């Protein structure tokens, strides 16, 4: 970091302890985006070929953003996944760990003197 | 003459963006132009070894 | 909208930053602490399994 | 090249890349680089020109020689250590050995000479599948070694790549040269990160892959391999000539678009370890790469160039060749910098 | 109308080296 | 008048307002991703009305 | 804040699925739409500033500036009516497009609430303007013009991408609220010096500075006339908005190595407002007159005085209109002569009146004439000068000696004096000339009533 | 009509237009599917349901 | 290390010298790079002998298979370098300089 | 004749087609329309609506709001005598000096 | 391995020479058998770091 | 889908569907020498369908409707102008070359295309390697400068190479003579306008370059126009020809694929007529060549795809 981690399992899109996570929603802006991004596509498809870029191949277009969305679903399962298990053993580590992480009694301004900087 | 011929138009134009750009354009050939014969290209590549291997040492 | 709207509101943007500032800070630290001493679940290096050798006797005693 | 066999002929190239990232054993890592070398010098000779086999064996000559730098570097190790196993080197001229080697497998240092000369002779498609696919089998080793490659060595090298590459690119008007110098500053900006962090390196090979598929797809779509015969191409297919320009800003990183992104995580990676005059140099240094990027767009779709009269005959015909998967490389090597967390899921 | 290249405009990027010196005259 | 033209002459039009009042809605459904401290900010601890059910919306 | 992004971002299928003969008549009618939108956010509260969501927000300094830009865009869609009416359709439709998308960065960029999300956002409008000003542009130039801009913007924008995910690993967030609250003493170490000099050197790059300006003459004039007013009229300031941002943690370096940028300027912009004096080109005038008015303002961010910050408000949307009209205005001479040589058309009042009307009350708009707030917040940087130092008022004083020696130069060899009798090509004022010249110039008088608003956070 | 020759897409290539379709929904009807799987999954992975 | 490991190294040493140095002829140099393979093959097989690596043992013919591989493929590099350039010194193949 | 070149056009007075032009487009009834549309909101509702609504705001930064409140503060503490507003603000109580 | 497929369809292509240490033909012990024995067993899913 | 790696890997070989009777013939003649009608008896007497003489307009006659889009549409030039003052600043003779041997080479690719992909034969007027009597010829009457002629023959190798020559050429002799007396009873105002030593050139050319240089190439049969009449005695040397000589018999299913990818897609076939040289005839400037392309792109049917633009008539768009 993690491909060392203990119990990874390589050649595996989304493991068992990932979907205890909350699943993206379908409304979720990145999702759309990247069914948007699949929108651009067919635009430019059409383009490329030279067809009418915004009414030729509504079928294609129709792949075009599902196909996008699939994957950008299962994406962001990973993506989630992966910020969840980063913050599993942060925090896994600081309580296993107290010594090296000290909590200053940090105290209030009232106490502490910063110095004025005459500004002009 | 002392406000756009001496420094707008020549001066400042001169330091920053001419001579920068003379400088890319300048060793660009130095280094991108070269004979095309094999022979020399693979003797680059020894002194390449050593001086990773001895001069810095890149193992030291 | 009046002052409750975007007072309580502003305190949840500094109240949420605060808390990802902080995290960002301890997961920096984290990183560091973690690829110096080894002794964490990421940042561990593969190395030879136990699996592989092999303990049925062989032709010479002395092994 | 037979279909049949042209299609074996690539088979083995790949299959022979894929044994470098699944083997576990040295030797196996060693056996997959020539049967990709062995396989793929036919198909650079695929059109059989003069040039072609001109190109071909600097080639062979280059490759083979680090290929054979690379089996001493696995032998010591191998002497003074006893394990085959892709780890960190025991012995360090050895791991020194190896890292010189991979990088003329790889073109990062001065060993850089033969990625811009055998460009020229391989057609677009061979190039297509040169300055693509023959950079992830070196990639997947120095990923592995990672752990024990001497940090002053890879960065060293690194900067030079990113240094000559993109300065050799300011003296080129044939697009195939001005675009392996692309690449070759492109491989040093992974391989700066490679020591740090494996992820990143990844995340800018994945981006380089993508965004030099969409450019040769565009190339070969323009049919042309000089300014001049690109500068024509606003005439016949305005539409290839502007994304043409799109993802030319892509090359240079500009944001918002996607080419950003892994100059802007590399450096964000490189400053959490406190170097912080390293990225400030190449970040300089990858203006030059945006030059000549801008006068190829500038020859490309800001000005019109002088077109000829039996060109009005291409009008009448179009394109019968296709390659899909040009429309989705445009808009994924242009528009993903809103998923930059998405990196998260190679790690 | 705006300034567009002429023959002369493309002439300067269509040497065999679009930025030449001697050595790379011949 | 015929309404295939007034369709194929201003159409575009109707969607600019449209577009706009889109955004009010994320701007509303932002709101109350952040209420957090609902009705404890100290300026504003103003005890509860049974009529509502917050000080904001 | 969504409430004026949207319709923006949506305005591009609007354009693109508009009829052949409307584009433009359908691009004004919701141009203006928006504007009034956009007229909203002129709300703020106190100091605390309008957080819409966790990554956009604004505040007093934001939202004039929004205003500006949103309100402008129109303004180049009616200027670009009679310069682009031969080009096809489709080409129609991107320019508009262009035109759109800046100002779709540029109201993000003004109302980013992290850092990094206003840098990407940032640098991520000389893509579009690369697109006007060297496509679209006129003179041979051009050409070199683009390569100008975008390598001397870019010169100091990587500078600061470095410096920002430095403090990012440093403090843990650039966010603009907790960077303010939680700012510290930028102390006087080798390291921080050249921090400072990484965090500042980007804006004042596209401040412009003395010395560091040459892009805007070889841009300004010859870029497209609606790129031309959009560049000096707000893209000139995102430095600006970004400096008085970002000199919230450089405290105390800038009181200790501002002087020679506080050099630059003052020299520069006496230096700059005679050479102004001293073309043959009107369009350099306004290009170098802009620099001119943009050196005090950098004046006023490196005394950070309360009262600085009051005219550097104030001045950046009093010259961003201000060279909005002049751009205009010289735009109007040219293609009606195909020229930007002044000495080729003088005295066209004799020929059009209503034009001079504009020009001159333009012109004493530039001279800081009160009460427009060109002169208040021009005359407040002066006091915080004075403030300063007492002997600063010369060396400015000495720019107002040469502001109207060449302001209303142009008048009496523009549109004041006689006529050359062989320009027959000189005919009547169409009327969008003399409607956007109302739409840029009523504004200015209109806020000047009222300038609170427009003065700044500081009140 | 206009062109002597037939184009090559002249004619809708109804077969392939006819997986596009199919494929499209499959593509859906398992997007929500699985949508729903991975959440009532979830509420009984952390005891929600 | 002893000095039967150390000849051999070193011998691969100049084998490096010999190969990227160049000359006029083709051939010689690719007779550099099978010639190259000896000392990596002897010194390999001198390793697992003394180690008693029997799993090992298969390595240096595997590694000698593939090596003249590469000699089979540089040899019919060089009869086109020969069928379109007559002969085989390296300096008529440069028409790639540009 | 070198490169094959067009003459360089002439430009379209607009006025001359029609001499109710506008300076909009060639077709003089989109033309006298796009007038309708600037001479619409951009002068009357952006301007005239826009200024009622800028100069109306509802206490733009409350100033109103520490006015009647300096208003209110003054006599209080000069109806104790206290000479009003202190030297300092966070009063000796609570701070802690150093040392 | 960069993509681990030996572990994954669990059949071993390479493992079985990769050390001198693991079943050799006829039981024929290594020269070290001893030490990579030890070794192995020290330094196993401890971490590569942890074991220097 | 055409011939290509699928088609190949399949099974398709095109000497499968090669025969006896698959013959790329062509019939080549001076100037009005009758080679035309000569091309009709070779043609329906062998079974052979035929290719007429490659035209300004054959492009147009391709694709779309067969008419001739308007002159400065398609090939900004016209023949009656080169006959009638072929010496001007225009230079429309090389325009006239230029776009014609394009013609030419699109006139000769779909005939490879309809031997390989069927097998059925095709009578040509003259071919690819006939242009350059005329160029040679004209440029030897003081009709065009040095430099359009060294550009043509070189854009000329560049392409001609890659094809196959075809299996039998025919010839149909004709006295110079005769032709300028030939001419002066047609009536057709512009070919009065002819030189005679133009007459003489293209015939030397024909007996220098063209007989001489492809004899040896595939076969040489030539027959006097007082043996052309005859049709039967110029059909009936067309079976009993042996016709050994020649790069048709060691043509491979090898060589036969990569001949189909290159004549099979039009844009490679004329890849290299648009050579990026900078001859006055030749090069048309920005504003042109943006208007010219914008009439070209609101010409009918000619703006989208073939099959996708609803002015043709093309229906089921939206799901096309
Ligand atoms: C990122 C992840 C996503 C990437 C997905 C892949 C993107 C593919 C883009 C392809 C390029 C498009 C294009 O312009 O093609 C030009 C060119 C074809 O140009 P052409 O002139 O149309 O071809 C004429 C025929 O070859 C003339 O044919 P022929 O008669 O000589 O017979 C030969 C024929 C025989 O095969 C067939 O006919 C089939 O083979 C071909 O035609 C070539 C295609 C073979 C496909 C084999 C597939 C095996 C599985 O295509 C290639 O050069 C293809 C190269 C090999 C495959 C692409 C590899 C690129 C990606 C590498 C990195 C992957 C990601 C790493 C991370
Ligand atoms: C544009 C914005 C987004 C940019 C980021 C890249 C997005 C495009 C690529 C996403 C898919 C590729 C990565 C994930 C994938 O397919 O397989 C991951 C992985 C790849 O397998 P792997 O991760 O075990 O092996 C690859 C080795 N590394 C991590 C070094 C690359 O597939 C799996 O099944 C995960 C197994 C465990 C992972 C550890
Ligand atoms: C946006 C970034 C680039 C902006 C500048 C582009 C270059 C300057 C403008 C001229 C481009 C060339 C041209 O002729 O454009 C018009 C041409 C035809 O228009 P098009 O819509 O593609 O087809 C007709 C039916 N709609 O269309 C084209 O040639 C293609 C236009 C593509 C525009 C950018 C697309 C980016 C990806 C989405
Ligand atoms: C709220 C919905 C808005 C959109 C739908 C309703 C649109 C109409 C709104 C009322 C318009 C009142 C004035 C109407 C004038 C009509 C003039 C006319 O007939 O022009 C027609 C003509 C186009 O051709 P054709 O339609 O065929 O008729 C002529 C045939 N020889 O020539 C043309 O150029 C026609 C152009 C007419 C344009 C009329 C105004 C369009 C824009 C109206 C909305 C603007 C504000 C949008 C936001 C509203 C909410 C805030
Ligand atoms: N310059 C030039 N002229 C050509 C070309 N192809 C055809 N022509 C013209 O077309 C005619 C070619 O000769 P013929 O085909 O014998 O003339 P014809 O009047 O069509 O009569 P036929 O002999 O019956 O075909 C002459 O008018 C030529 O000028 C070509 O490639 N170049």
């Amino acid at each position: 970091m993690m491909s060392g981690r203990p119990g990874r399992v390589p050649l595996q899109f989304l493991p068992n302890e990932a979907r205890s996570l909350p699943p993206p929603k379908l409304t979720d802006p990145r999702l759309v985006y990247m069914g948007f991004l699949g929108y651009c596509s067919g635009l430019i498809d059409n383009a490329i070929r030279r067809r009418p870029v915004v009414s030729a191949g509504l079928h294609r277009q129709l792949l075009y953003v599902t196909s996008f969305v699939f994957f950008g679903y299962y994406l962001l399962k990973r993506q989630d996944y992966m910020y969840a298990l980063r913050d599993h053993d942060m925090f896994a580590y600081v309580k296993s760990h107290p010594e090296d992480f000290p909590e200053k009694d940090k105290k209030t301004y009232g106490e502490i003197l910063e110095e004025f900087h005459p500004v002009r | 003459k002392s406000a756009s011929s001496l420094l707008d138009l020549i001066w400042l134009e001169t330091i920053l963006p001419k001579t920068t750009s003379f400088i890319q354009m300048k060793m660009s050939i130095m280094v991108s132009n070269q004979k095309g014969l094999i022979k020399l290209y693979f003797l680059s590549f020894l002194i390449t070894i050593m001086i990773s291997m001895t001069l810095f040492n890149y193992h030291e | 909208d009046g002052p409750e709207k975007n007072y309580e509101k502003t305190m949840a943007i500094l109240q949420i930053e605060a808390e990802k500032a902080e995290l960002r800070l301890k997961e920096l630290e984290v990183r560091r602490l973690m690829r110096a001493r080894g002794d964490g679940p990421w940042y561990q290096y593969p190395t030879i399994d136990k699996a592989l050798i092999d303990h049925s006797p062989k032709t010479t005693p002395d092994n | 090249m037979n279909p049949i066999i042209y299609t074996t002929l690539i088979m083995t190239v790949m299959s022979g890349t894929m044994l470098v990232m699944i083997s576990s054993h040295w030797l196996l890592i060693w056996i997959g680089f020539e049967m990709n070398l062995l396989a793929m010098i036919p198909v650079l000779m695929k059109n059989f020109n003069p040039r072609a086999t001109e190109a071909a064996t600097k080639y062979f000559l280059t490759q083979a020689t680090a290929s054979m730098m690379l089996m001493m570097a696995i032998i010591i190790n191998l002497l003074y250590s006893g394990q085959w196993t892709i780890t960190k080197m025991f012995n360090p001229v050895a791991m020194t050995m190896m890292t010189m080697a991979l990088a003329m497998k790889l073109g990062l240092s001065p060993f850089h000479f033969w990625v811009p000369e055998v460009t020229q002779g391989i057609s677009l498609q061979a190039g297509l599948l040169l300055l693509t696919w023959q950079k992830l089998a070196p990639l997947s080793v120095l990923c592995q070694i990672s752990q024990s490659i001497n940090p002053n060595l890879m960065l060293t090298m690194a900067m030079l790549s990113i240094l000559i590459g993109g300065w050799g690119g300011l003296n080129q008007t044939q697009l195939r040269k001005i675009m392996a110098y692309s690449s070759i500053a492109h491989m040093g900006w992974m391989t700066a990160v490679l020591p740090y962090n494996t992820t990143m390196t990844i995340l800018n090979l994945l981006i380089y892959i993508t965004m030099t598929l969409a450019m040769f797809m565009l190339l070969i779509h323009s049919s042309a391999t000089t300014t001049l015969s690109l500068s024509h191409t606003w005439n016949k297919m305005p539409v290839i000539t502007s994304l043409m320009m799109v993802t030319l800003l892509s090359m240079g990183g500009l944001p918002p678009l996607s080419g950003f992104m892994p100059k802007w995580m590399i450096i964000q990676e490189m400053t959490k370890n406190e170097s912080i005059i390293m990225p400030t140099l190449m970040a300089m240094t990858a203006l030059l790469n945006l030059y000549f990027y801008m006068r190829l767009a500038y020859s490309s779709s800001l000005t019109m160039f002088p077109s000829t009269n039996n060109m009005k005959m291409k009008w009448q015909f179009e394109h019968t060749k296709q390659m899909k998967l040009l429309p989705t490389m445009i808009v994924l090597s242009t528009l993903v910098l809103p998923m930059t967390p998405a990196l998260s899921s190679l790690n | 109308r705006q300034w567009q290249p002429d023959v002369e405009w493309a002439e300067q990027f269509g040497g065999a080296v679009m930025y030449p010196t001697k050595e790379t005259a011949h | 008048m015929n309404v295939l033209q007034i369709v194929r002459d201003h159409w575009v039009h109707i969607l600019v307002p449209v577009g706009f009042v889109f955004g009010c809605y994320l701007d509303r459904r932002s709101d109350e991703k952040l209420t957090a401290f609902r009705n404890k900010s100290l300026l504003f601890k103003r005890e509860l009305r049974p009529n509502e059910e917050v000080t904001w919306k | 804040m969504l409430k004026i992004i949207i319709p923006t971002t949506m305005l591009l299928p609007m354009t693109w699925m508009s009829k052949h003969n409307m584009i433009w008549i359908n691009a004004t009618v919701h141009s203006l739409l928006i504007s009034l939108i956009s007229l909203s956010l002129l709300n703020q509260l106190g100091e605390n500033s309008l957080n819409f969501s966790l990554t956009f927000f604004s505040d007093s300094l934001s939202a004039p500036l929004l205003v500006l830009t949103t309100w402008l865009l129109p303004l180049m869609l009616m200027a670009s009516q009679s310069h682009l009416s031969k080009e096809t359709t489709t080409r129609k439709k991107l320019y508009i497009t262009m035109l759109i998308l800046l100002q779709l960065f540029l109201i993000m960029t003004f109302t980013a609430t992290e850092l990094i999300l206003f840098y990407i956002l940032f640098e991520a409008t000389l893509v579009p303007t690369l697109i006007i000003i060297t496509r679209w542009g006129n003179q041979t130039e051009r050409l070199n013009a683009g390569l100008y801009f975008l390598f001397y913007t870019l010169a100091g924008s990587l500078p600061l991408l470095v410096a920002l995910v430095y403090i990012q690993n440093t403090t843990g967030s650039l966010n603009f609220l907790i960077i303010h609250y939680w700012s510290h003493p930028l102390s006087n170490s080798w390291s921080n010096i050249f921090m400072w000099l990484a965090c500042i050197m980007a804006f004042m790059v596209k401040m412009p500075l003395y010395g560091l300006h040459l892009w805007l003459p070889k841009a300004h004039v010859e870029a497209p006339i609606a790129g031309s007013m959009v560049l000096a009229a707000v893209l000139l300031k995102l430095g600006g908005y970004g400096m008085m941002r970002i000199t919230t943690i450089l405290n105390p370096l800038t009181n200790y190595m501002a002087y020679p940028f506080l050099m630059l300027s003052m020299w520069g912009m006496i230096m700059t407002s005679s050479i102004c004096l001293r073309q043959t080109d009107l369009k350099s005038l306004i290009a170098y007159s802009s620099v001119s008015h943009m050196a005090l303002v950098i004046v006023a961010i490196m005394i950070q005085t309360p009262w600085s910050f009051m005219g550097a408000t104030a001045l950046m949307i009093a010259h961003g209109l201000t060279s909005s009209m002049l751009f205009c205005l010289a735009n109007t001479n040219y293609e009606r002569v195909h020229s930007r040589t002044m000495i080729l058309a003088r005295g066209l009042q004799t020929l059009l009146p209503l034009m001079a009307t504009w020009w001159l009350m333009a012109s004493l708009t530039n001279l800081a004439l009160p009460p427009s707030i060109n002169l208040i917040g021009e005359l407040f940087i002066i006091t915080a000068s004075f403030s300063w130092s007492n002997i600063t008022i010369i060396l400015m004083g000495m720019n107002m000696m040469i502001t109207a020696l060449y302001s209303l130069y142009m008048l009496i060899t523009t549109q004041r004096g006689k006529y050359t009798h062989h320009i027959n090509n000189i005919k009547a004022s169409f009327t969008r000339e003399n409607a956007l010249m109302a739409l840029h110039i009523l504004p200015l008088l209109l806020l000047t009533l009222n300038p609170k608003m427009i003065l700044g956070p500081l009140y | 009509k206009f062109y002597i020759r037939e184009p090559p897409h002249g004619s809708p290539d109804w077969l392939k237009v006819g997986l596009t379709l199919g494929t499209s929904v499959f593509l859906w009807i398992y997007l929500i599917k699985q949508h729903k799987e991975d959440v009532l999954e979830y509420k009984r992975r952390n005891g929600l349901e | 290390m002893p000095l039967v490991y150390m000849n051999i190294i070193m011998a691969f040493a100049i084998a490096l010298a010999g190969l990227l140095m160049y000359r006029s002829h083709l051939m010689s140099s690719l007779l550099c790079l099978e010639g190259m393979m000896l000392s990596l093959f002897i010194m390999s097989t001198l390793i697992i002998l003394n180690t008693h690596f029997t799993l090992a043992n298969m390595m240096p013919i595997i590694l000698l298979v593939f090596a003249a591989c590469e000699a089979a493929l540089g040899l019919s590099l060089l009869v086109m370098v020969s069928n379109t350039y007559g002969t085989d010194y390296v300096q008529n193949l440069n028409l790639l300089q540009c | 004749i070198r490169l094959q070149e067009d003459p360089d056009p002439e430009d379209e007075n607009l006025y001359e087609k029609n001499p109710d032009s506008h300076g909009y487009d060639k077709d003089p009834i989109v033309d006298l329309w796009n007038m309708r549309v600037v001479f619409f909101f951009g002068f009357s509702i952006v301007l005239v609506l826009g200024s009622t609504f800028v100069a109306y705001l509802p206490d733009y930064r409350m100033q109103e709001w520490a006015r009647r409140e300096a208003e209110r503060l003054v006599k209080y503490r000069e109806a104790n005598g206290l000479p009003l507003m202190e030297s300092n603000c966070f009063d000796p109580n609570k701070i802690q000096l150093p040392e | 391995p960069f993509f681990d497929v030996q572990k994954r369809l669990g059949l071993d292509l390479d493992r079985w020479m990769t050390i001198q240490s693991a079943e050799q033909p006829h039981k024929i012990p290594g020269r070290c058998h001893a030490f990579e024995k030890e070794w192995i067993e020290c330094a196993h899913g401890i971490g590569g770091i942890r074991a220097e | 889908l055409q011939y290509g790696p699928l088609a190949f890997v399949l099974g398709e070989r095109t000497t499968r569907k090669l025969t006896e009777t698959s013959k790329v013939i062509t019939v080549d003649g001076n100037i009005c020498s009758g080679k035309g009608r000569l091309a009709r008896e070779i043609a329906e007497k062998l079974g052979l369908r035929h290719f007429p003489e490659a035209g300004i307009h054959y492009a147009d006659s391709t694709t779309g409707d067969g008419k001739p889009l308007d002159v400065q549409l398609s090939g900004n030039c016209s023949l009656e102008k080169f006959y009638d003052d072929p010496k001007s600043n225009d230079g429309n003779s090389y325009r006239l070359q230029s776009w014609l041997y394009a013609s030419r080479l699109l006139q000769y690719a779909d005939a490879l295309e309809h031997l390989l992909s069927t097998g059925q034969g095709v009578v040509l007027e003259r071919s690819i390697y006939s242009d350059f009597v005329f160029l040679e010829a004209m440029y030897r009457q003081g009709f065009i400068r040095k430099q359009c002629v060294e550009h043509y023959n070189e854009v000329k190798k560049v392409t001609a190479c890659e094809y196959l020559p075809p299996h039998v050429v025919v010839y149909v002799d004709v006295p110079v003579p005769e032709i300028q007396s030939r001419i002066q009873k047609k009536g057709n105002p512009h070919e009065m306008k002819i030189t005679a030593a133009y007459l003489q050139d293209i015939e030397n050319a024909y007996k220098k370059t063209f007989l001489p240089e492809m004899s040896e190439k595939c076969e040489v049969l030539q027959y006097s126009a007082r043996e052309a009449e005859d049709a039967e005695k110029v059909v009936e040397d067309i079976e009993y020809l042996k016709c050994d000589k020649g790069p048709w018999p060691d043509q491979d299913d090898r060589t036969f694929h990569r001949l189909r990818m290159l004549v099979q897609n039009k844009l490679e076939v004329l890849n290299y007529t648009t050579i990026p040289v900078y001859l006055p005839e030749i090069t048309i400037g920005a504003h042109q060549s943006d208007r010219v392309f914008q009439k070209f792109t609101e010409l009918p049917g000619r703006k989208y795809s073939p099959g996708y633009n609803e002015d043709v008539g093309d229906k089921w768009i939206w799901l096309k």
